[PDB]
C-alpha cells in the first residue's frame, strides 16, 4: 500500500541540443558530369542522287576533317543519258520555251542537280560523270563507298558532322530537377583546355531523363572557332545557388522512418512533444520542409534517442506524451 | 625458562624498543589500507561476439567446446557458461590456491585456436586481469547546457577519459557504460535499388573498398625520401554519397546518394545507463586489479580528473555515482575510534584496582609498542590482507593486559612480603632489583607457554578456504602478533617500567561464598552440568546466518523479470523505477544501468538492472529510519507489475554473482538435460518460495522465453531465381537486421558503419513478408517468396555450469535470519515438487558458502583438544587436570550462546571464531588457576598435610588461591570485558560484523571466570583423591 | 476467478495506456517504384507518302520537343506530277466538273497529303516542294533522315510521341497482386519535383505480368501540362486497400508466442485478463482479427509486457489456457 505517484512518461535533462527552425534558402553546390559532341544540328549525310557506278575515291576518311565543297568521289550516273538527250535534241530543232522549261524541269525531279544541269547546258555535251562534294564542312563519320566498286541510292557516300558550334550535354539528377528548372548561371570547364572556361549563361533542358542513370540532359551551343575543344572529352558543368526561401531544419533533426516521417520539439518549457511533419528536400547537412512547423519554433537537435535493433520508431515516440 | 636472559640484556631491549616505536610509528604510515576482504577467487574470462545469429548454435560450437577444453587444464573450481544472443561469455573460475597469473597462462594456449574457428572480424577478449570486486569508483557525465549530447559524451569518454584513465598504474581496465555509439547509417530504399537496377551485395561490395588509405615507397627527389600517400579514408559526408556504383561510357555514373540517403544514427545498444530519475547519460567506471589497493587508485584518480577539470569542453560535469573510499575511510574512522577507547578504558581499568600511575602505565605501554611490533611484520606478510588486521589488534590489545597485569600482579605482591620483614628506610638499588625480576621468572614460563596454547588452539581458522579463509585468516595472525609478541614484549616492559619509577568492598562478596562451593563440593560440580540443557534451548530459533549483512553507503537494486523484454521497454522501466527511488528523501544519487556495460566483466541481461544507489550523510536521514527500515520504503515504494523486487549490498552482491553466480541472497540451482524440464521443475520452486511468510521477494528465471522470429528458407524457391542460400540471407543481416560493413577511422577515434532498409520495411512480421528483395537476376519479388516465416519461442540465454544446463533462481528475504529462510524452503521444495528423471537440486549463494565454513568449524573443535590436550601435559604434567581443563571448556562457551540471544544476534561464522576464542582465554584463566593451586600448596602451608588427609588445611590453601586470583582476576575480567563493551553495541560504518565476533566473547567470558573461580578451584580435590 | 488485478498506483507509474476494440476494414498500404514512360497513346511516327529527295532538315534531332505543326523536312516528291500536269491541263481548258473531281481522288489515292492538295485547288500549278509538319504535339527519338539524303518509303521521318496526361507504370510483385483491387486508391510522389501535387485521370492494372521482371504492371495516366514530369523519371506509388471488414486493436498490443497469440483485456473493476484471439491480417500500424475479443471491449497497448509478466506469472496466463 503505497500512495506515492510518478509521471511515467520519460523525461531528459542532461543532454538535449535545441535547434531552432529557420526561414532560410538551400545552398547546393554541384559540378555535373558532362561530355561534348558534334553539333547535330550541323549534320549532313550525303549520298548519291541515282543508282551507278564509282570511278575514283578521293583521299578521305572517317575521322578526317573535311571543308565544303570537298571532293567526296567521282561517279557515274547513266540514268539521266536518256533524258538529257531529249533536251539536247529540242534545242538542237527548235523547241518551243514551254517544251524546254519542261524537259530541263522533268530533269531536275528525276535527281539530276541544278548544278549539273547548268553544267549541261553549257557544255552541251551529255552528263555521264558526276562529282560529289561535301555540303558542309565537319568530321567525316562515315565512308560507305571506295573504289572498285558500285553505288546505290542508299548507300551513304559520307556522314559529315559539323562542330563550329561544337555541343555539349551534361547529366544532372533526376532530384535536383525542382531546381534545375529555373537557373542562373552553370560555369562550364573541361580538362582538356583549362584555359577555355567559358562561363555559360544560356542553354536548354531536354524533355528526356536518359532512364540509364536517371539524369535529366542538357546541352551548351558553345563556339568553337581553333576547333580545339574536340567532341569526345569528358567535360564538367559545375552549379551552385540559392533555393525559394522555405523553413528548415538540421537533417539530424528528423526521425525519418519508412513512409511517415516525424521531428520533436521542445514546448514554452522543456517537455518534449513531437510533430508529423512533410519534407522537402535536403542539401549541404540541413532539410528543408513543406508544411509542419512555424518558423521559430524549436525542434531537437537530435534523431539519437531512440535506441537501435530496430526500437520501435512509431512506439517510442508515442511514449513522449500522455 | 627462557626469561632469566631477557632480564640480563636491558640496553639491547631498551634500544630495541625505541626501534619499535619508530618502526612502528613508521609502519601504521608506511601500509596499505584497504576497505574489506577480497573474495575474489581467480578468475578466467573469455568473451566472444559470435556474429548475431542465434543463442543455440552459439552454445553449441563457440562454448560448449570452449567450457570442456579448459576443464582439462587443473586448477577450476567450477566451468561456467554464457551463451547470449551476440555474446558469448565463458568463465572458469579457480579457487583457493592457484597463481592468479598462472591460471591465464595456462588458460591461454587454447585461446588462439578459437580464434581461427571465429568468424571474420571477431575476437576471443581475453577478460579483465581484475574481477567484478574491481567495481571501484564509477560516474556519470552530465551536460545541462545543451553544449553536447549523449554521442557526443559517449565519444568523449571512449576517446578521452577511458585513455586518460587507462594509464593510471594498478587500474586494470576502464569500462564505458550508458551511450550512444555515433553510427553511419545508411538508409537503402529498396525501390531506388530496382530503379537503378543495384543489387544490395553490390552495394556493399562497393562500399567495402570505398573506405581505405594506400601508401607508396619513397620517391627520390632532391637526394632524400618522398612517401606517397592516397586519400581514402571517409570523412565528408559526401564522401559516403559518392560511392561509386556503375557507370557507362556515357561518363554519368550512379553514386550512393542516388540509392540511399546516409543518416548518423545510434548503434544497437549493449545496456542503458540513467542517472538521477531524469535524464539518461555517458557512464564511466574504473576497474581495480586482483587485490591491489582500492584507496590508492581511488585517491590518485580524483587529481587525474581535477587536471581534467578544466580541459573538459564547456557545459559537460563530471558527477560521481560510486567511490569506495567514501566507505574504507568510513570503515576505518571507524576502527580507529575503536582502538582508542579500547586503550583509554584498559588505561582506565589499571587505574581502579592497580594504585600507583607509574604501575598503570605498563598496562599502557604494553599497547602501542605491541602495535609496533604488529604492524611490523603485518606488512611484511604476502597476501595482504585488508580491513580485518583492525579488527584483529582490537581484540589482541585486550589479552596484551592479561599478559601484561597477571605479572605485574605478581610483582605488587612479591615486593610487600619483602616489606614485612625489612624496613621502609633504605630503598637502595640491590633491594630494589631483586624484587623485580624474582616476579617476572615465576610467571614467566607459567605464562608464556600459555600465549603459545591460545594462539595455537586459534590456528586451525588459517585452515578455512577461499573466500572466509583470507577473511577470518587476517582477524587471526592480528591476535598473534600483539598477544604473541606480549610474550616476549611485555614480559621484558613491566619489570622495566616497575624498575624505572572502592577497595576494600572489592574482597568482600567473593570469599565467604567459597565457604559453599567447598562444602560438599561434588555437587557443586553437578550443577555445572545443569546449566547445559539451559543453554541448549536458546540455541535454536536463533538459525544463524554465513555473515552479517554488512550495509554501506549505498546499495545495489536487482529487478528481475521475464525472458525477452525489449530494450526500448526495459530501458523505460528503468528511468522509471529511478524516479521511484527519488522519491524517498534519504537517497542521494541513482545510477541506474541495464545490461552489460563495455567491459568483459558485466554480462547483464536487458531483463534485469543493477542500479547503484547512493543514499545521503546518516546526519541527515529521517528522524526514525535506518538501513534495515528505508529498504522498506523502498520495496514497498519502487513497485512495477510482473517485476519482482530484490535489494542487496553492492560488494557483497559483485562478488557472488562472480564466484558462484546468483546473488540473491538466497540461491537454488537446477541441472538439466531437457530444456523443457529444468524450467518446468524450476518454476515451481517459485510460487513455493513465496508461501514463507520470511520471504519478501522473488524470481525464478526460465532458459527458454525468449520470443524468434523465424526465417526458414527454401532453397527450391530460391533456385526458381537464381540465388543461393547465401544470397538471400544477405537481406537479413544488412537489409533487415543491420550488421556493420565497416569503420569510419577518425584519427584517433574509429566509428561503425551499418546498412540496412529504413523501419518500414521491418515493422513487424508482415513487413518481413513483404520486404521487396531484387534477384541478381534483376527480378524484383519479395522475401515470402524465398521462404515461408513465423514466429516461434525458444532458447533465450544458454545456461550451462560444468559444461551442462543448470539455471537458479533468485530469492529476496531481509525481514528474517538467513537459516530459517533457507531452511524452511528446504522443506517445502521437497512437498509439492515431485522430481522429474534429470534435475539437481542444489542451494547455492550465501548458503553454499555457509555449508563449508560450518565443516570447518566442526573439524576445527576435535583438533583444538589434541592441540590443548597435549599442551596440558607439557606445563602441567598431571594427567587428571587436563581431563579437568578439556571439561572445563564447555562451560565458558555455554555463556556466550546467552548474551548473543539476549542483545540479538544470529549464529554466523564470525561469532564462531569468537566463541573459539572464548576457550582460549577461559583455558588460560584456568591455568592460572591450576598454578596458584599447585604452587601456594607446595609454597609452604600444605607439604605437611598431603602425608595424609585433613580438612583444615586444604580450607586455607583454597581461601589463599582465592585472595591470588581476584586481583588478576579482576584486572582481566575487567580490560577484556570493558574493552569488548564498545564494539559490542553494534552500530557503525561496517562495525556490523566487528560486533557479531566479539559479542560471543563477553557473554562467555563472564560465566567462564566466575565458574572458574569456584568449579575449577573445588574440582582438583577430587583428582587429588586419586594419586593415593 | 480469471483474470488477475493490479495496485492502480503501480498501474499509474507503469502509464498503462488503454486503446478500445473497433470492427471495420483494415487498411493495407504498400508503396512501388514506377517509370514515367511516355504516353503511348499518342504515339505518330512520321512517314513521306511517296518516293523523293531531301532539299532541307530543319534544327532537329532526338531529344528536341516540338509542337504541333512543326516544320521537319523540305522534301521533293516527283511522283504526282504527271497527276497534276494532266489535271490543269483539264482545268484551264473547260473540263468537265464530273472529271475534275476523278483525277483529284486519283491524288489522294496515290498518297498526296489532303493539306498539300488544297493548296492545289487554290493556286492551278504543280506542286513539288513539300514541307512535313509535326502530326501531333510531343518529343522526337530515332529522327533518322538528314540533309543530303534520299527519303524512301520507309525512311521514318521523325518518330514523336507525347507527354501529357504522361504515363507511369508501377511495378508490383507477383506475389501481392491481391493488394490491387478495383476499390483501391493511389497516390503517387515523384522526388524531382516534390514542389507539385501529382493528380491521376485514370488507372488500369494491365493483364501482362511482365516476364522478364516478375512483376505485375500498372499504368497511370497523370495531368502533365506544364511539363514537369520528364519521361523516364521516378516515381513512388503508394495505394491504399481496403479489406473485408474484421475487428481491428492496435498492433502495439497484441502478443505472439508462436504457439497462440494473445492479448490483455481489461475489466469495468479493472482486473486484467489474457484473452486468447486469432489473428487475420496487419499493416500500416494496426492488426486485425478473425475473431477473439467483442467489439468494445478495453485492450492495453503500454507496458504490455510487465503487465503480461505479472499475469503470466500470476498464473492467470494458465488458468485462461484450460
Ligand atoms: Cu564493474
Ligand atoms: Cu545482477
Amino acid at each position: 500500500a503505497s500512495g506515492v505517484r510518478i509521471d511515467p512518461t520519460q523525461t531528459q535533462n542532461l543532454g538535449v541540443k535545441t535547434a531552432t527552425v529557420t526561414r532560410g534558402p538551400l545552398t547546393f553546390a554541384q559540378s555535373f558530369p558532362a561530355n561534348v559532341s558534334y553539333n547535330e544540328y550541323q549534320y549532313a549525310i550525303v549520298q548519291a542522287r541515282a543508282a551507278g557506278f564509282i570511278d575514283k575515291v578521293y583521299p578521305l576518311t572517317v575521322g578526317d576533317k573535311v571543308q565544303k565543297g570537298t571532293p567526296l568521289l567521282d561517279l557515274t550516273i547513266p540514268d539521266w543519258v536518256e533524258a538529257q538527250s531529249e533536251y539536247l535534241l529540242l534545242r538542237e530543232t527548235g523547241g518551243t520555251a514551254t517544251q524546254t522549261e519542261g524537259i530541263l524541269e522533268r530533269l531536275r525531279l528525276a535527281g539530276m542537280p541544278e548544278a549539273d544541269i547548268r553544267r549541261l547546258i553549257a557544255t552541251q555535251k551529255i552528263q555521264t560523270r558526276f562529282t560529289l562534294k561535301a555540303p558542309i564542312d565537319g568530321v567525316i563519320t562515315a565512308f560507305d563507298l571506295r573504289a572498285g566498286m558500285n553505288i546505290a541510292k542508299d548507300n551513304v557516300v559520307a556522314k559529315i558532322q559539323g562542330m563550329d558550334p561544337v555541343w555539349v550535354t551534361a547529366a544532372i539528377p533526376e532530384s535536383i530537377a525542382w531546381l534545375v528548372k529555373d537557373a542562373s548561371q552553370f560555369t562550364l570547364t573541361v580538362p582538356a583546355r583549362p584555359d577555355k572556361t567559358l562561363t555559360i549563361r544560356k542553354w536548354t533542358l531536354l524533355p528526356g531523363v536518359d532512364a540509364a542513370t536517371r539524369t535529366l540532359q542538357l546541352r551548351l551551343e558553345v563556339d568553337n572557332a581553333d576547333e580545339a575543344l574536340k567532341p569526345g572529352m569528358n567535360a564538367w558543368l559545375q552549379l551552385n545557388t540559392a533555393s525559394e526561401p522555405m523553413l528548415l531544419i538540421p537533417s539530424q533533426a528528423l526521425i525519418d522512418t519508412g513512409s511517415e516521417q516525424r521531428v520533436i520539439t521542445v514546448d514554452a518549457d522543456g517537455r518534449f512533444v513531437p510533430k508529423r511533419v512533410a519534407v522537402f528536400q535536403a542539401s549541404q547537412g540541413v532539410t528543408a520542409l513543406r508544411s509542419g512547423l512555424a518558423e521559430g519554433e524549436k525542434v531537437v537537435s537530435s534523431g539519437l534517442f531512440l535506441i537501435d535493433s530496430e526500437a520501435n520508431i512509431s512506439g517510442a515516440l508515442e511514449r513522449m506524451r500522455s | 625458562w627462557i626469561i632469566r636472559r631477557s632480564v640480563a640484556n636491558r640496553f639491547l631491549v631498551l634500544m630495541g624498543a625505541l626501534f619499535l616505536s619508530i618502526w612502528g610509528t613508521w609502519t601504521i604510515i608506511n601500509t596499505p589500507v584497504d576497505a574489506l576482504p577480497d573474495l575474489s577467487d581467480v578468475q578466467v574470462i573469455i568473451k566472444t561476439s559470435y556474429p548475431g545469429q542465434a543463442p543455440q548454435i552459439v552454445e553449441n560450437q563457440v562454448t560448449y567446446p570452449l567450457t570442456t577444453t579448459m576443464l582439462s587444464v587443473p586448477g577450476a573450481k567450477t566451468v561456467r557458461g554464457f551463451s547470449q544472443f551476440g555474446d558469448s561469455y565463458v568463465y572458469v573460475i579457480f579457487e583457493d590456491g592457484t597463481d592468479p597469473y598462472w591460471a591465464r597462462s595456462r588458460v591461454l594456449e587454447y585461446l588462439n585456436q578459437v580464434q581461427g574457428k571465429l568468424p571474420a572480424g571477431v575476437s576471443a577478449e581475453l577478460g579483465p586481469d581484475a574481477t567484478g570486486v574491481g567495481w571501484i569508483y564509477e560516474y556519470a557525465l552530465v551536460d545541462r547546457s545543451g553544449k553536447h549530447d549523449l554521442a557526443d559524451l559517449r565519444s568523449l569518454q571512449d576517446w578521452f577519459l577511458k585513455y586518460e584513465l587507462k594509464t593510471i598504474p594498478d587500474v586494470a581496465e576502464v569500462a564505458s557504460v550508458g551511450g550512444v555509439v555515433k553510427e553511419y547509417q545508411v538508409v537503402i530504399d529498396p525501390q531506388r535499388l530496382a530503379q537503378y537496377g543495384i543489387s544490395l551485395a553490390e552495394v556493399k561490395s562497393a562500399l567495402d573498398a570505398s573506405n581505405q588509405e594506400a601508401g607508396g615507397s619513397s620517391i627520390e627527389l632532391a637526394e632524400a625520401e618522398y612517401m606517397v600517400r592516397a586519400s581514402g579514408y571517409l570523412q565528408t559526408l559526401d564522401d559516403f554519397n559518392h560511392i561509386v556504383l556503375k557507370a557507362s561510357e556515357n561518363g554519368v555514373p550512379v553514386y550512393l546518394r542516388d540509392v540511399a540517403k546516409v543518416q548518423i544514427g545510434p548503434e544497437m545498444r549493449r545496456g542503458i545507463a540513467e542517472l538521477n530519475g531524469e535524464g539518461e547519460v555517458a557512464g564511466g567506471v574504473v576497474i581495480l586489479r586482483s587485490g591491489k589497493n582500492a584507496r590508492e587508485v581511488i585517491a590518485a584518480v580524483k587529481d587525474k580528473l581535477e587536471t581534467l577539470k578544466s580541459s573538459l569542453p564547456e557545459g559537460v560535469e563530471i558527477v560521481t555515482t560510486y567511490d569506495r573510499s567514501q566507505l574504507i575511510d568510513r570503515a576505518i574512522d571507524n576502527l580507529s575510534g575503536k582502538l582508542l577507547e579500547e586503550f583509554i578504558v584498559v588505561a582506565v581499568v589499571c587505574a581502579l584496582f592497580l594504585w600507583h600511575v607509574r604501575s598503570a602505565l605498563v598496562a599502557i605501554i604494553s599497547l602501542p609498542l605491541g602495535l609496533c611490533i604488529a604492524f611490523i611484520v603485518m606488512h611484511f606478510q604476502g597476501l595482504n590482507a585488508n580491513i580485518m588486521s583492525l579488527g584483529g589488534i582490537a581484540i589482541a590489545v585486550g589479552a596484551m593486559v592479561d599478559a601484561a597485569i597477571v605479572m605485574i600482579e605478581n610483582a605488587h605482591k612479591r615486593l610487600e612480603e619483602w616489606q614485612h620483614q625489612h624496613p621502609d628506610a633504605t630503598l637502595d638499588n640491590k633491594t630494589r632489583w631483586q624484587v623485580i625480576t624474582d616476579a617476572s621468572v615465576e610467571v614467566g614460563p607459567a605464562l608464556f607457554i600459555s600465549l603459545l596454547i591460545i594462539t595455537l588452539s586459534f590456528i586451525p581458522i588459517f585452515t578455512l578456504e577461499g573466500q572466509e579463509g583470507r577473511l577470518f585468516g587476517p582477524l587471526a595472525f592480528t591476535k598473534t602478533y600483539a598477544m604473541a609478541g606480549a610474550a616476549l614484549l611485555a614480559i621484558v616492559v613491566i619489570p622495566i617500567l616497575m624498575g624505572y619509577w572502592l577497595n576494600r568492598f572489592l574482597i568482600r562478596v567473593y570469599h565467604p561464598l567459597l565457604l559453599k562451593v567447598l562444602h560438599w563440593p561434588k555437587t557443586t560440580l553437578l550443577v555445572a552440568a545443569l546449566s547445559v540443557l539451559t543453554v541448549l534451548w536458546p540455541l535454536n530459533k536463533v538459525g544463524g546466518e554465513f555473515l552479517p549483512q554488512i550495509n554501506e553507503g549505498d546499495l545495489l537494486y536487482m529487478p528481475s523479470t521475464l525472458p525477452g523484454i525489449s530494450a526500448a521497454e526495459a530501458a523505460s522501466m528503468l528511468q522509471k523505477t529511478d524516479k521511484l527511488i527519488m522519491s524517498v528523501p534519504e537517497v542521494a544519487r541513482v545510477f541506474g544501468k541495464t545490461g552489460k556495460a563495455e567491459t568483459a566483466t558485466d554480462s547483464a541481461p536487458l531483463e534485469m538492472v543493477e542500479t547503484t544507489i547512493q543514499l545521503k550523510p546518516q546526519e541527515q536521514w529521517r528522524p526514525g529510519m535506518t538501513m534495515d527500515k528505508i529498504i522498506e520504503e523502498l520495496d514497498n515504494t519502487v513497485r512495477l507489475p510482473g517485476l519482482a523486487n530484490l535489494w542487496v549490498p553492492p560488494i557483497r552482491n559483485r562478488i557472488d554473482m562472480l564466484s558462484t553466480g546468483i546473488k540473491s541472497p538466497i540461491g537454488i540451482k537446477v541441472s538439466g538435460t531437457v530444456l523443457a524440464d529444468i524450467d518446468a521443475m524450476a518454476e515451481q520452486i517459485e510460487e513455493v518460495a513465496r508461501t514463507v511468510p520470511g520471504v519478501a521477494s522473488a524470481l525464478a528465471e526460465r532458459l527458454e522465453g525468449g520470443r524468434y522470429i523465424n526465417v526458414e528458407i527454401n532453397r527450391e524457391k530460391a533456385a526458381r531465381y537464381g540465388m543461393t542460400v547465401a544470397d538471400v540471407q544477405l537481406f537479413v543481416t544488412s537489409a533487415v537486421g543491420g550488421a556493420m560493413v565497416g569503420e569510419t577511422v577518425e584519427g584517433i577515434a574509429r566509428y561503425p558503419i551499418n546498412l540496412r532498409y529504413p523501419q518500414s520495411w521491418r515493422d513487424s512480421p508482415q513487413a518481413l513478408r513483404q520486404l521487396p528483395i531484387l534477384t541478381p537476376m534483376k527480378q524484383q519479388i519479395t522475401l515470402a517468396d524465398v521462404a515461408d516465416i513465423k514466429v516461434s519461442t525458444g532458447p533465450s540465454m544458454l545456461k550451462t555450469e560444468n559444461a551442462r544446463p543448470t539455471s537458479w533462481i533468485y530469492i529476496d528475504a531481509r525481514d528474517r535470519d538467513m537459516v530459517s529462510v533457507v531452511h524452511d524452503l528446504q522443506k517445502a521444495i521437497a512437498e509439492k515438487v515431485q522430481l522429474k528423471p534429470g534435475t539437481s537440486v542444489a542451494f547455492s549463494g550465501q548458503f553454499e558458502l555457509l555449508e563449508r565454513a560450518n565443516h570447518k568449524l566442526k573439524l576445527m573443535v576435535p583438533m583444538t583438544l589434541m592441540i590443548i590436550f597435549v599442551l596440558l601435559y607439557l606445563a602441567f604434567r598431571r594427567v587428571g587436570e587436563a581431563l579437568l581443563i578439556i571439561s572445563s571448556v564447555p562451560f565458558a562457551l555455554v555463556g556466550g550462546i546467552w548474551l548473543l540471544w539476549w542483545m540479538g544476534f544470529h549464529l554466523s561464522v564470525a561469532t564462531g571464531t569468537g566463541f573459539i576464542a572464548l576457550a582460549g582465554v577461559a583455558a588460560e584463566f584456568g591455568v592460572v588457576m591450576l598454578m596458584y593451586l599447585r604452587h601456594a600448596i607446595e609454597a609452604v602451608p600444605s607439604l605437611n598435610n598431603p602425608q595424609t588427609f585433613s580438612e583444615q588445611k586444604l580450607d586455607e590453601a583454597l581461601y589463599h588461591g582465592a585472595v591470588l586470583r581476584v586481583r588478576p582476576k579482576a584486572m582481566t575480567v575487567a580490560v577484556i570485558i570493558a574493552g569488548l563493551l564498545p564494539i559490542l553495541w553494534g552500530t557503525g560504518a561496517g562495525s556490523e560484523v566487528m560486533s557479531r565476533i566479539a559479542a560471543p566473547m563477553i557473554g562467555g567470558m563472564i560465566t567462564a571466570p566466575l565458574l572458574s573461580l569456584f568449579i575449577i578451584p573445588a574440582a582438583y580435590k577430587l583428582m587429588w583423591l586419586h594419586r593415593h
